[PDB]
């Protein structure tokens, strides 16, 4: 059940919330009182999605879907087989995904380690908050929210895409979009960069640092050094997280139309908005 | 169609993909163990990988992964329940003992070494021609416990030669002697440095180091050990 | 708080590190650049030396070769005209050949041909930097793992602007120089497909990418929160495991019930990013040669 070096490890205390009331392992399975809490939501969750599936009548994983209430409830409680269930599920959720970095929190205090992890995890719980709570609340509806299905979960994509035409012209999705692209970029270089140092040639040693510094200077002529690329990934992923949340609370809210024409503005400029010539005149 | 062919081809190449990548993740802390130390009955699924070969520079030998895994050091815990899964209670003080978040690695007693085989962290003052190029210059600052009192003054910068940054801080206490603090677990005022994990009587407590000009990777385990490990043994004492 | 590890609290300098000799041909070596107080905070202050050589040349000149003749095309297309080009900058485009020049370079300068030098000078630049990649671990005596992880990249590159193209029997089905055109190209090309949601690669491709930021975020924020152990010594971790890496492992394995090693994690890393570019070729590719309309395909379930 334990690693040969995690026994040292596994003292007392660290907890948040029950003292030693929860203070154990299940096989590797850290639990505390978050575990528990954790246990309880998904739990919970699960057996309404399968009375959903019950209801919906199928036990397909491919046909299951969960939609939130039609666009006529606005903000109030939809009944059960009309989108409440949904909106139970929701809570659910929530709670599951707010317990696990809780957890994560408390195993943190046990190790004696930093709080990066469920801090970073926070960001992608504030993104599934932004298109399932933040944005529903603030357009009037819980019928903008996502459903929970496999393909309509992706059928929601693309319709609220195409409501505002190409959603490539969300600027704040362009960022995003960058981080993403980027992050990708860089996971692929840490990752061979590290390998390529502690994998050498056939029967030479093992690099160093100092050689994967000098690897990446001699092929760009910059080396963000090792403290640095950790920093990295960690700036570039919370980052496209965040202009994801970003770029969707603003959309049917403080933008509502085609996306296109938001670049309309830097083209009509006084200055050059009447020059003829070019694609625009 | 062929693209049925490719994506059912694909599929049975992942199911390789992340056996090949979990095997690889294997090669340290397996086989599992019985809280006792002893081989455990469940192994889960997976086998060990065969052994592959680290071929270490500056004559400092090999490293083969998969091997015999052994703590190399007493463990002052004793379980606290009848059953498998509790936690294990510190039999003397977590702190000296080096349990729990205090916890060290048996690491080479020896210190790392860069892509020349020259001491990868040197104090400031032997490092030709290291300084501080921005920010707060901790050098001469009075050194702050969480209890709010003074345990010594900041003597000198230890940094990492090749990556050019700043590892530790060297403090020296009432009696003369120095020990290094972990740059993480410092914040830098502009009156003096704050340290959060300790209060100022953990510090004599400070693992010290056997040449005052180097420090070994065994030494760097047992200090930022014992000083993390002042998160939680210290808390009684704070006040944050 | 206390401290976290996002900034340093203090810089250190010392002399230009010039770096390790091995095979490199010292001849070819800048000297440094100038050293930015800005950037220390976050990574390192110094920046290079670079390295030149015959193909960094070679492939440092195809690149701008290829951004001028985009460049000048879009001046062009400004008519000239400065105030234009940037009004105009985002929707300027260089297209590629019309569909009745198929695979031919007949296609005149103004009408495709243009569009076949900047790719040719693309062509130039990409690959010569990827013997880059290699060379330089090689002078170095490290593992080829950079090489063969652009690799991946270049796939998709390469289906997308050649191979697919080539196949299609045409250059009209290639990507336009141009920020809006590309943007237009990509959301025109799933359309004409049957929406590349229902295409399987499309699906993984999005796993992985979805995948790296998970991935980065998680190994990320696990080395700064042992960053306190030494834990970003990632090589000394794997030749010596300390209670950093320990500690690291120990986090997932009570979070998740498994866990890494300081070296397999970047295995794990090296994968879930070129697995984006790999599946996501593979996927490019199958559209219009093989399958006409994934949305059908899904149908037959293939
Ligand atoms: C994957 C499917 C599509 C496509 C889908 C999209 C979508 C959707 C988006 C982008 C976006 C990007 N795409 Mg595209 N992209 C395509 C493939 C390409 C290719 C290629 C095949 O070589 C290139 C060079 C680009 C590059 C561009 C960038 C302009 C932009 C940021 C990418 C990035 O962060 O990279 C990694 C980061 C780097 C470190 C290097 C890249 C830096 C940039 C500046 C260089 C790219 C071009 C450069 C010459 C820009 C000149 C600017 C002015 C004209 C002077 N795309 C294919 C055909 N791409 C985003 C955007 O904002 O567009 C406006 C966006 O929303
Ligand atoms: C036709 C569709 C439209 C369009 C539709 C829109 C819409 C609509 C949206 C996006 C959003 C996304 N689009 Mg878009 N967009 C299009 C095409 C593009 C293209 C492209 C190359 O063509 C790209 C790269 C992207 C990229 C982007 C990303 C910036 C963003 C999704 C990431 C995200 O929000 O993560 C955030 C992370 C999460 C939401 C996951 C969090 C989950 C955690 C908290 C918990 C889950 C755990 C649990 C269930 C696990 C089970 C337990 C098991 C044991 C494992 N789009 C086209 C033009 N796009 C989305 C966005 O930005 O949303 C904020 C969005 O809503
Ligand atoms: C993020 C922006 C958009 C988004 C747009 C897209 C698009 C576009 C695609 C997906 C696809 C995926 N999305 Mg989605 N989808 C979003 C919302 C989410 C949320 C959420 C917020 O809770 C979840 C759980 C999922 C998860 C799913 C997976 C079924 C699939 C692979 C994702 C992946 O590897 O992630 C990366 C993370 C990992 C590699 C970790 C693995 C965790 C996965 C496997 C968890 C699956 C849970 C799922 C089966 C729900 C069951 C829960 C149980 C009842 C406990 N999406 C929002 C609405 N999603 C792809 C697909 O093919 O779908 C058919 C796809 O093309
Ligand atoms: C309306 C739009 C369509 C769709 C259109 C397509 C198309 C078309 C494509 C994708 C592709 C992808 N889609 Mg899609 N996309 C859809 C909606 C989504 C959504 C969503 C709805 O939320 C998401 C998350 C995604 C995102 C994804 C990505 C996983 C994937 C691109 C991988 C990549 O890293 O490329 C970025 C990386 C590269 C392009 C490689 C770079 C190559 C190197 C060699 C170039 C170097 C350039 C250098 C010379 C420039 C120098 C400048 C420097 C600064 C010096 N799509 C909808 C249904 N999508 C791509 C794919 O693989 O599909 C299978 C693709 O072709
Ligand atoms: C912020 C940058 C990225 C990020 C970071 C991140 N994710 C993380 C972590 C961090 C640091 C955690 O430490 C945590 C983890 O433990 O990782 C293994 C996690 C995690 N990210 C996960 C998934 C995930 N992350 C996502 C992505 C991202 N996470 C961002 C890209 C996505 C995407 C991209 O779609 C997914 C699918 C899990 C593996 C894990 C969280 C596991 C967890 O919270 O478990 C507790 C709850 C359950 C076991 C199940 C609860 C079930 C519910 C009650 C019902 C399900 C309802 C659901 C809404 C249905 C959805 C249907 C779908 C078809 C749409
Ligand atoms: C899943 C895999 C991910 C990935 C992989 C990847 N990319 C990589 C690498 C790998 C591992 C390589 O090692 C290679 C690299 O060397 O990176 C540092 C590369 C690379 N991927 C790059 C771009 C890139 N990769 C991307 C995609 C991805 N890369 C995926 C997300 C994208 C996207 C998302 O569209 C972009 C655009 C480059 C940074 C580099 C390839 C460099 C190259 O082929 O250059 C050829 C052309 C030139 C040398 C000159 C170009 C013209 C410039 C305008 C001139 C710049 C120089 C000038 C003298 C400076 C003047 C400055 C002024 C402009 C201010
Ligand atoms: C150097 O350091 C590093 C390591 O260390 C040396 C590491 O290992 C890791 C960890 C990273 C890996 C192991 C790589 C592989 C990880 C991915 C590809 C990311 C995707 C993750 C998954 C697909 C796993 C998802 C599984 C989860 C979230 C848990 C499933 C388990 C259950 C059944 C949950 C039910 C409820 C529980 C267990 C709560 C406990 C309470 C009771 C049981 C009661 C990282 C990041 C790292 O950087
Ligand atoms: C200020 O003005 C000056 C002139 C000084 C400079 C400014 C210039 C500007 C503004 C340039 C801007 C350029 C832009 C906007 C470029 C955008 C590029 C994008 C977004 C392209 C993305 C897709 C690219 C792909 C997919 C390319 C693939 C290319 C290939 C695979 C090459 C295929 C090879 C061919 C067809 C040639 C065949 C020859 C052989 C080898 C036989
Ligand atoms: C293998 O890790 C990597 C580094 O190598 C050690 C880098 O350094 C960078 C490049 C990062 C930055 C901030 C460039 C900015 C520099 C200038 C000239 C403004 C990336 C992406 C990376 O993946
Ligand atoms: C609400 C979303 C639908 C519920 C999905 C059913 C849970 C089973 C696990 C999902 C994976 C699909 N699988 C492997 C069974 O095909
Ligand atoms: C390569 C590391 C530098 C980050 C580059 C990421 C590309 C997107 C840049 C957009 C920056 C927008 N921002 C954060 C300044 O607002
Ligand atoms: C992504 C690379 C660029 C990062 C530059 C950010 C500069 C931030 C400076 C904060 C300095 C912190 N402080 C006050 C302790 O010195
Ligand atoms: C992607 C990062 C690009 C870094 C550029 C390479 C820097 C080389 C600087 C050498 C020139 C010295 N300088 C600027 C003082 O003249
Ligand atoms: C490094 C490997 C990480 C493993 C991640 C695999 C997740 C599978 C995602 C399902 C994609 C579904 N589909 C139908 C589009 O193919
Ligand atoms: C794609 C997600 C599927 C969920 C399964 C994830 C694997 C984690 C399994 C942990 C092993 C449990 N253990 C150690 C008790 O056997
Ligand atoms: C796509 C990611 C798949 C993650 C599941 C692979 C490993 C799950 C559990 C591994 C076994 C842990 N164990 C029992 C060896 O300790
Ligand atoms: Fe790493």
């Amino acid at each position: 059940a334990l690693l040969s070096f995690e026994r040292k490890y596994r003292v007392p205390g660290g907890t948040l919330v029950g003292g030693n009331l929860f203070d154990f392992w299940v096989g590797p399975f850290y639990v505390g009182f978050f575990g528990v809490a954790t246990f309880f939501f998904a739990a919970l969750g699960i057996i309404l999605i399968a009375w959903s599936a019950v209801l919906q009548g199928t036990w397909n994983p491919q046909l299951i879907s969960v939609y939130p209430p039609a666009l006529e409830y606005g903000l109030g409680g939809a009944p059960l087989a009309k989108g409440g269930l949904w909106q139970i599920i929701t809570i659910c959720a929530t709670g599951a995904f707010v317990s696990w970095a809780l957890r994560e929190v408390e195993i943190c205090r046990k190790l004696g380690i930093g709080y990066h992890i469920p801090f970073a995890f926070a960001f992608a719980i504030l993104a599934y908050l932004t298109l399932v709570l933040f944005r529903p609340v603030m357009m009037g509806a819980w019928g903008y929210a996502f459903p929970y299905g496999i393909w309509t979960h992706l059928d929601w994509v693309s319709n609220t895409g195409y409501t505002y035409g190409n959603f490539h012209y969300n600027p704040a999705h362009m960022i995003a979009i960058s981080f993403f692209f980027t992050n990708a970029l860089a996971l692929a270089l840490h990752g061979a960069l590290v390998l390529s140092a502690a994998n050498p040639e056939k029967g030479k040693e093992m690099r160093t640092p100092d050689h994967e510094d000098t690897f990446f200077r001699d092929l760009v002529g910059y080396s963000i050094g090792t403290l640095g690329i950790h920093r990295l990934g960690l700036l570039l992923s919370l980052s496209a997280v965040f202009f994801s949340a970003l770029c969707m609370i603003i959309t049917g809210t403080i933008w509502f139309d085609q996306w296109v024409d938001w670049w309309q503005w830097w083209v009509k400029l006084p200055w050059w908005a009447n020059i003829p010539g070019g694609i625009n005149g | 169609d062929l693209a049925s062919l490719a994506i059912y081809s694909f599929w049975i190449f992942l199911a390789g993909l992340i056996y090949y990548l979990q095997t690889e993740n294997m090669r340290e802390g397996y086989p599992l163990e019985n809280e006792d130390g002893t081989p455990a009955a469940n192994q889960g699924p997976f086998p060990l990988p065969k052994p592959k070969t680290f071929i270490l520079p500056h004559g400092r030998g090999t490293l083969t992964v998969p091997g015999p895994e052994s703590e190399d050091r007493p463990i002052a815990l004793a379980r606290t329940a009848v059953s498998e899964g509790f936690p294990h209670a510190p039999t003397g003080d977590p702190m000296k003992d080096g349990v729990g978040p205090a916890s060290w690695v048996a690491r080479r007693d020896l210190p790392e070494l860069d892509g020349h085989g020259h001491n990868k962290i040197k104090p400031m003052k032997a490092a030709a021609g290291f300084h501080v190029s921005a920010g707060k210059n901790p050098i001469g600052l009075p050194v702050r416990g969480c209890d709010l009192e003074i345990a010594g003054k900041v003597v000198d910068i230890w940094v990492d030669i090749p990556e050019q940054m700043a590892r530790f801080l060297e403090v020296e206490l009432k009696d003369g002697s120095t020990r290094l603090l972990p740059m993480q677990m410092v914040k830098v005022q502009s009156n003096r440095v704050h340290v959060n994990a300790l209060s100022s009587d953990l510090f004599a407590g400070i693992p010290t180091i056997k040449s005052p000009t180097e420090v070994t990777l065994l030494e760097e385990d047992k200090i930022c050990g014992y000083v993390a490990g002042g998160l939680m043994y210290a808390a009684p004492k704070r006040k944050s | 708080a206390e401290y976290q590890n996002i900034f340093s609290q203090v810089q250190v300098r010392g002399p230009a590190d010039l770096g390790m000799t091995e095979d490199v041909n010292l001849a070819n070596r800048s000297g440094v650049g100038p050293f930015s107080t800005l950037l220390g905070w976050f990574g390192n202050a110094q920046l290079g030396p670079i390295y030149l050589g015959s193909l960094g040349v070679l492939s440092l000149f195809s690149g701008l070769m290829w951004f001028f003749t985009i460049g000048i095309w879009f001046w062009y297309q400004a008519g000239w005209n400065p105030a234009v080009f940037l009004r105009d900058l985002f929707f300027f485009s260089l297209e590629p050949p019309a569909p009745e020049y198929g695979l031919s370079f007949a296609a005149p300068l103004k009408e495709g041909g243009l569009w076949l030098i900047a790719s040719f000078f693309m062509f130039v630049a990409v690959w010569s930097w990827w013997g880059r990649t290699y060379l330089r671990a090689q002078a170095l005596g490290m593992g080829k793992h950079t090489a063969w992880a652009f690799l991946s990249a270049i796939w998709l590159w390469m289906v997308l602007g050649f191979i697919r193209p080539i196949l299609m029997g045409s250059w009209s089905e290639a990507v336009p120089y141009g920020i809006f055109s590309h943007l237009d190209w990509t959301n025109n090309f799933s359309l004409v497909h049957g929406n590349l949601f229902y295409n399987p690669f499309h699906g993984l491709s999005i796993a992985f990418l979805y995948g790296s930021a998970l991935l980065f975020a998680m190994h990320g924020a696990t080395i700064l929160a042992v960053s306190r152990f030494g834990g970003e010594r990632e090589l000394e971790q794997i030749a010596d495991r300390g209670t950093a890496a320990e500690r690291a492992a120990l986090f997932w394995r009570w979070t998740m019930g498994f866990n890494a090693t300081m070296e397999g994690i970047h295995r794990w890393a090296i994968w879930m990013a070129v697995l984006v570019t790999l599946t996501g070729g593979i996927g490019i590719l199958l559209s219009g040669t093989v399958v006409d309309n994934w949305y059908v395909w899904g149908q037959n379930h293939g």
